[PDB]
């Protein structure tokens, strides 16, 4: 089980960046497969990014490739979403979630993870 | 007809996958051509009389297979192998042989060939002991332990049987080729962790011997006793016990 902390979040103005983090206590850090999610006002949780322990494998939602860059360093237990180009269509609570991975995962089992632990995330609002 | 069990049934394709597989966990092995591996690995071994291999017929394969671990986070063992990688499964950052890419491509399989044909030998192999020691596993897994003692550095950690009669054997892996490749430049210290199955374990006549052995090599020893292995493996997993 893992604590989760994300931070990074704030008001920006369309076409700029901002870099979220999120921290991570309890169980070892280096144990699990990381993702950020989103949630408009009104509307229903998304997924955005995904990163496995070893950084070996990544995930993207369609409309975020080439904007958004997930990832990690395990010595610092920080997962990072850099957030690049940003739209009005991304202004959302981001959070940070994590799932227990095997050390030899299947790659393929990376598409049907239940992320079961959760931060209380941070609020990113992208303004024009 | 070797005394030893034949290569393992589906070998090609096991190594194959296995070296996908690992390739796609670590971003840094992603360079390797998985079939090139394969093809210096079986270059080993077949169409070769599977009693006259030596270290040479691999070299290819070390050469693809080559890997930078980190050299202060090797962790060796002798006797204990589920539990060492149980701890390496929890504790990422650290290495067993059998966690680089040429450790886990043969771990728990068998093979050979024959001197007659391109063939791989799913019918007999030979048995170290019975047969001959120059065969393609016991000449593979000197190889490639031989490299992986010669890379550590600082402190290396091995993992030892504290409930054998034997804590330390001399006559094993660890005890008649790990402990003498490693080098006294590189390496500081050897720690080893005797895990129990309770009372020190350190003054144990076997570790005495150990102790002998790296000291008498300019390498630094020294000794734990881990007395409960599920609290270690429980406090390595959430330090915060």
């Amino acid at each position: 089980d893992v604590q989760l902390q994300e931070s990074g979040g704030g008001l920006v103005q369309a076409g700029h960046s901002l870099r979220l983090s999120c921290v991570g206590s309890g169980s070892r850090f280096d144990n699990y497969a990381m993702g950020w999610f989103r949630q408009a006002p009104g509307k229903e949780r998304e997924f955005v990014a995904a990163i496995s322990w070893s950084s070996g494998t990544t995930r993207y939602l369609d409309t975020v490739k080439g904007r958004f860059t997930i990832s990690r360093d395990n010595a610092k237990s920080t997962v990072y979403l850099q957030m690049n180009s940003l739209k009005p269509e991304d202004t959302a609570v981001y959070y940070c979630a994590a799932r227990y991975q095997p050390r030899y995962y299947d790659s393929g089992d990376m598409d049907g993870y239940e992320y079961d632990n959760w931060g209380q995330g941070t609020q990113v609002t992208v303004s024009s | 007809t070797w005394s030893g069990p034949g290569t393992t049934k589906r070998f090609p394709e096991t190594v194959l996958a296995r070296c996908v597989k690992y390739t796609e966990i670590h971003p840094e092995m992603r360079h390797v051509d998985c079939q090139s591996v394969w093809d210096a690995f079986k270059g080993a071994f077949i169409s070769k009389h599977p009693c006259d291999i030596t270290e040479e017929d691999y070299q290819p394969l070390m050469k693809l297979g080559t890997q930078t671990v980190p050299c202060n986070k090797i962790l060796l063992w002798s006797r204990i192998k589920d539990l060492a990688h149980q701890f390496t499964q929890v504790q990422r950052d650290m290495f067993t042989l059998e966690d680089t890419l040429l450790g886990y491509l043969a771990d728990d399989l068998t093979w050979c060939g024959e001197f007659d044909t391109s063939k791989i030998n799913y019918q007999s192999c030979p048995d170290w002991r019975k047969d001959c020691s120059n065969n393609p596993v016991s000449v593979f897994w000197k190889t490639v332990s031989r490299r992986f003692a010669e890379a550590a550095c600082d402190v290396v950690h091995v993992m030892l049987d504290g409930s054998r009669s034997k804590i330390f054997d001399k006559d094993s892996t660890f005890g008649s080729v790990e402990v003498h490749n490693l080098q006294p430049e590189k390496v500081q210290t050897l720690e080893a962790w005797v895990i129990h199955g309770s009372r020190d374990l350190c003054q144990d006549p076997t570790i005495k011997e150990l102790e002998s052995i790296i000291s008498k090599r300019n390498i630094q020893f020294s000794c734990k006793n881990i007395y409960r292995p599920d609290k270690f493996l429980q406090c390595v997993k959430n330090p915060e016990c």
